[PDB]
């Protein structure tokens, strides 16, 4: 994100495909398959379901 | 001028001076020992050698020198302990003699085990 | 503690000296920088005469 | 990289140019001081 | 508004857990085989004194749930927007207090871990009530969180910035200079 | 003799020195005064 | 002003510090441990720093700041930055090859005093010891570097009771590393 | 000494004369491998058979001071205070329970309570071990405090003691003090059970299959040494914290407390064994590299039959302090009365 702005002269809001693609990308297939785990063993446990 | 003079003096200072940060580190976190440092005091006194002693008794009464005179007679101190540790390292020690001069530097005896335990 | 620090340096150098000087048992030396005919060999381009003039596996 | 950065050449030059930049330093604040 | 989100979360986990618990006859406890095999209840049946108690319970969560849906879509505007500072009352502090009760479980020794349909929506319902507290204490915009991202975002930026300037490639080198 | 090392120490080599190093001490040494 | 925070914040600390005394020393082994080898920043950054972090510069630097002798860590550090200088100079004098049957032939009946292997693996310089610099033969062209009181070179054969007749065959100790002369062999 | 602390090992010259050449001897010795580590010696099996640690580990269990909850976060919330272990002598647990309660259905077995005060009664007769370690910091007072609290009930809370029969003197033989009796007790005239039943004869004939006569004391030596072991216990705050002074604790000045005098170290082990006649043993071991590992005797005391049957009914009674450990320890105290043994080396 930092270097898309200062490159583009503009920051990606969810207006422009820039912000989708690093956010499907980047997000979705990078930190999400790991992510989801730590949420899985860390936030849900202090909700009702386990 | 001569970076190869100031390189060496840079790296010099450096280490030093973290070493005296440090040692300001350790005497305020830790203070210092009130009478242990008699004990470094007699334990860095007995390795003086025998030809400073001489001067150590003048440094007690009162004759010791102004400032200059005692920084020309410690002089022909270490000058004369210089020559008597070229003569061990040449000719030995007083109470060795040649052979043991060749034992000693060709590592012929094995430091002893059975007085040891 | 001035007087231990003054024959104690005394002694230092002198042990530096007795170093440098012939077979002193335990004692440290320290280098110095090398600035003059720096290794010599460098300065020579010397491949055409050693390969006696007087790639194509890789691609 | 070190070796080919600091040879004895390199250290002439860097050298006699910080020779020269602290002189023109010290003569120019000498002629400012000057006026 | 996380409000809402709160509330609509604690209407999903309470029904689930409504679900679960009023379909369902009973679980079963572990035999913990050769656990003195006499006294001490253990390799037994669950009783008759603890169905009812699961059914209370379940009935508890369903009243809350109801409320909770009530509350939720009354406040949805967030008729009236101030009245309901009274049941703030009773749907905050009893949650806090429903904690304490669980937060000496530990301490009498009761075993949660084990069961699945009793001690889950204990504790979510209970921590969800403490950070409904937390909504109404600190008053989430739903536009402030999203500011602390923009400053953690802005300062990995600064951060990032000054990381290439210095061990990459010069700001001066890669920008194209005008005027010549 | 025989629980010994057969490594010597980090300390008992002497020094020796090599052609430059003998020319750098015998100047050291004449221009000492 | 600095002096004043470290004589207000140095009590706190010290008593604070006394307090545990059992973590405050395994923090520190964790703490050197970590920065002499910069082994866990791959997975705490991405950059992976263990590739071009020196562990022996480091523990070098500390003794030399613990001890205050500083040769410990320029002498070291020097002959990084000088490496060209230290290729050897003395023992090899003009086209000094050896060949690899020859270097194979002088290692099998052990004439070889040190092997020095080189960073790609594929070049050595075999030291070889001249001859009479190898046992401690009193022979006169060795210095006399150890003698009796009458001066005569000390010699420590033993004529081997197995295979008398042959002085090839006796023993004799080896003389030390440090007062051999030395031939400096190359060899691919 | 100085050869027996190093490592180096000699190859001996044949006592065959022609060449001294050094015989294959050699050994890797799984004992000898296993230095460097820090929890256990793998042993490679066999040799662990050949060197008499008879003693199969049986059940693991945890002492908590607030056990782990799976709904807040991550059950950071578990605190242990240490994490204890179970051994058994295995020879005996086949002789004695494998000749009554083998062949049957293992179910069945262990299903009814008589073989519960079996295992309860019996238990200080195998020798019965309990190894305890450290897992997190303990300061002295804190945990002594807590094993007063948690012996005094059980304590309090327990009946007179079943004890067998004593048939056999086993007087000492000091000018032979190395030597002992059980396989000339096995083997006297080859057929040993019918000299064996008229020396029972005199003591008494046992009470049941395996062949001990048991003995519950009558109402009296059933307080007076419950009230003895109280007293034993009571010497704890004084035994373990005398005096002001850490400087003359009996802990200062080894590894298994800090330097500090007031803190035990993690990984820091106590070794508890009963013998039959209430005689108590206890070991400590600090921990860490096995090259290094410290071995420390506590005390030995006898005749203490309250402190033992409360250990012992307070480890694997009816309120055990974790009856899962209980559970296990006594289905894997079935499982070698078949013949078998947990940890086959075999
Ligand atoms: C926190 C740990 C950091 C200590 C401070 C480091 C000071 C930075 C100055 C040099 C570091 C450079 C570096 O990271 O690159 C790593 C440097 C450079 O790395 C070397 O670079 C060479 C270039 O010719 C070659 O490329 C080598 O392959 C490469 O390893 O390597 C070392 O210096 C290893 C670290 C040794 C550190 C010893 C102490 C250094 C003095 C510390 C200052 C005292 C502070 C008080
Ligand atoms: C933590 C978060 C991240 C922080 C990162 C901080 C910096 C990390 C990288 C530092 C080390 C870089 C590297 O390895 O060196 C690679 C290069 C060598 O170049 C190279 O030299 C190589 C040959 S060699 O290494 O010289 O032998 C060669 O392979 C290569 O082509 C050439 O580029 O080394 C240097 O440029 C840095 C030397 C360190 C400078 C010391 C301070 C300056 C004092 C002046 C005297
Ligand atoms: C519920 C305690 C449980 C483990 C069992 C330990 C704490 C018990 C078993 C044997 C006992 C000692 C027998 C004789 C001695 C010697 C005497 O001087 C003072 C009393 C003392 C220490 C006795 C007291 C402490 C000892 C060790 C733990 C795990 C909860």
């Amino acid at each position: 994100l930092a270097l898309l702005t200062w490159m583009s002269g503009r920051l990606p809001t969810p207006a422009t495909p820039e912000f989708w693609m690093l956010a499907y990308f980047g997000f979705y297939r990078k930190v999400w398959p790991d992510a989801a785990a730590w949420l899985q063993g860390y936030v849900v446990p202090l909700m009702g379901f386990a | 001028p001569r970076l190869a003079a100031v390189m060496p003096d840079a790296v010099y200072a450096l280490v030093q001076g973290t070493h005296k940060l440090g040692e300001y580190a350790h005497d305020l976190v830790f203070p210092p020992t009130p009478e242990d440092l008699r004990k470094l005091e007699q334990q860095v006194n007995a390795t003086i050698p025998r030809e400073f002693d001489r001067v150590r008794q003048r440094y007690a009464e009162g004759k010791i020198a102004n400032d200059e005179q005692l920084s020309s007679e410690l002089e022909d101190a270490s000058f004369n302990w210089y020559r008597r540790q070229l003569r061990t390292s040449v000719v030995g020690a007083t109470d060795e003699e040649l052979e043991d001069v060749a034992v000693r530097k060709l590592r012929l005896e094995p430091p002893a085990l059975q007085a040891s335990l | 503690n001035i007087f231990s620090k003054k024959i104690i340096s005394k002694v230092k150098q002198k042990k530096q000296k007795l170093n440098y000087m012939t077979s002193y048992l335990n004692v440290q030396s320290e280098h110095n920088v090398k600035i003059f005919h720096n290794s010599w060999w460098t300065h020579l381009n010397i491949k055409n005469l050693v390969n006696n003039q007087d790639s194509e596996f890789i691609n | 990289f070190l070796g080919w950065l600091l040879a004895p050449g390199r250290l002439e030059f860097y050298e006699k140019a910080a020779c020269v930049a602290i002189a023109l330093r010290v003569l120019g604040i000498v002629i400012a001081i000057s006026t | 508004t996380v409000a809402g989100l709160l509330l609509t979360t604690t209407i999903v986990v309470s029904l689930y857990g409504l679900f679960a618990a009023v379909f369902a006859p009973a679980p079963a406890l572990p035999v913990a085989v050769g656990a003195w095999p006499g006294t001490a209840a253990a390799a037994a049946v669950m009783d008759g004194s603890a169905a009812g108690l699961r059914r209370l319970a379940a009935g508890g969560l369903l009243l809350t749930a109801a409320a909770s849906h009530g509350l939720f879509d009354f406040a949805g505007s967030v008729p009236n927007p101030t009245i309901y500072s009274l049941l703030n009352l009773g749907f905050v502090a009893a949650a806090v207090l429903q904690s304490y009760f669980l937060y000496i479980a530990p301490a009498w020794g009761v075993n949660v871990n084990w069961d699945t349909a009793l001690w889950g929506p204990m504790y979510g319902t209970a921590f969800l009530g403490l950070v409904y507290g937390l909504v109404a204490l600190t008053k989430f915009d739903w536009s402030s969180v999203v500011d602390a991202v923009l400053r953690v975002a802005c300062w990995f930026a600064e951060l990032t910035m000054w990381f290439w300037d210095t061990f990459v490639w010069k700001f001066s080198w890669s920008e194209k200079t005008r005027r010549a | 003799e025989l629980m010994r090392s057969a490594v010597p120490a980090p300390g008992e080599v002497p020094n020796r020195n090599s052609r430059g190093q003998v020319a750098e001490q015998v100047r050291a040494i004449l221009d000492q005064y | 002003a600095w002096q004043q925070s470290f004589e207000t914040y140095g009590g706190k600390l010290r008593e604070v510090l006394l307090g545990q005394q059992e973590a405050a020393k395994n923090v520190a082994k964790q703490l050197d441990e970590g920065v002499t080898y910069m082994d866990w920043t791959y997975r705490s950054t991405g950059v992976d720093l263990s590739a071009v972090w020196d562990p022996e510069l480091w523990i070098r630097f500390r003794e030399a700041v613990a001890q205050n002798e500083p040769a410990i860590f320029w002498n070291k550090l020097l002959d990084r930055v000088q490496y060209k200088e230290n290729l050897p100079q003395a023992g090899l004098v003009g086209d000094m090859r050896i060949s690899y049957a020859k270097f194979l032939e002088l290692l099998k009946d052990q004439r070889v005093k040190r092997l020095v292997v080189y960073g790609d693996m594929r070049t050595a310089v075999v030291e070889v010891p001249h001859p009479w610099s190898a046992s401690v033969l009193g022979h006169p062209a060795t210095h006399p570097f150890y003698e009796d009181s009458a001066h005569n070179r000390v010699s420590m054969l033993r004529p081997n009771p197995a295979a008398p007749e042959d002085v090839t065959q006796w023993f004799c100790a080896e003389m030390p590393e440090w007062d051999m002369e030395k031939y400096r062999f190359y060899v691919d | 000494a100085a050869l027996a602390a190093s490592v180096r090992r000699i190859a001996v010259a044949d006592p065959e004369d022609p060449a001294g050449r050094p015989l294959p001897g050699g050994g890797a010795s799984g004992l000898d491998r296993s230095r460097g580590l820090t929890g256990a010696a793998h042993m490679s099996g066999q040799e662990a058979e050949e060197l008499e640690l008879d003693w199969g580990q049986v059940g693991r269990g945890a002492l908590w001071r607030r056990r782990p909850t799976r709904w807040l976060l991550g059950g950071l919330d578990g605190v242990k205070d240490w994490e204890l272990e179970a051994y058994a002598h295995e020879p005996l647990a086949n002789q004695l329970l494998g000749a009554k309660y083998g062949g049957r259905d293992p179910r069945a077995v262990v299903a009814d309570p008589a073989y519960a005060a079996d295992v309860l009664r019996a238990g200080p007769l195998l020798g019965m071990t309990f190894v305890l370690r450290a897992a997190r910091d303990l300061p002295l007072q804190e945990v002594a405090s807590s094993w007063r609290g948690l012996l005094g009930n059980y304590l309090q809370r327990q009946a007179p003691l079943s004890l067998p029969k004593a048939v056999r003197p086993a007087h000492l033989d000091p000018t032979d003090l190395n030597g002992v009796a059980w396989p000339a007790l096995l083997s006297r005239p080859a057929a040993a059970a019918h000299a064996a039943a008229e020396a029972e004869a005199a003591g008494a004939v046992p009470d049941d299959e395996m062949g001990v006569a048991w003995r519950v004391q009558s109402g009296k030596e059933a307080a007076a040494s419950v009230a003895a072991a109280q007293q034993l216990l009571q010497s704890l705050p004084d035994a373990l914290c005398p005096g002001p002074s850490p400087a003359a604790w009996p802990l200062t000045g080894t590894k298994l407390v800090d330097e500090g005098g007031r803190n035990w170290r993690r990984g820091g082990s106590v070794w508890v064994t009963l013998q039959p006649e209430g005689g108590v043993l206890v070991q400590a071991q600090t921990g860490g590299v096995v090259g290094e590992q410290e071995s420390y005797l506590l005390t030995h005391v006898q005749g203490q039959e309250a402190l033992a049957g409360a250990v012992m009914s307070a480890f694997m009674g009816p309120q055990p302090l974790d009856p899962e450990l209980a559970a296990a320890a006594r289905s894997v105290l079935l499982v070698p009365a078949n013949g078998f043994t947990a940890a086959n080396k075999e």
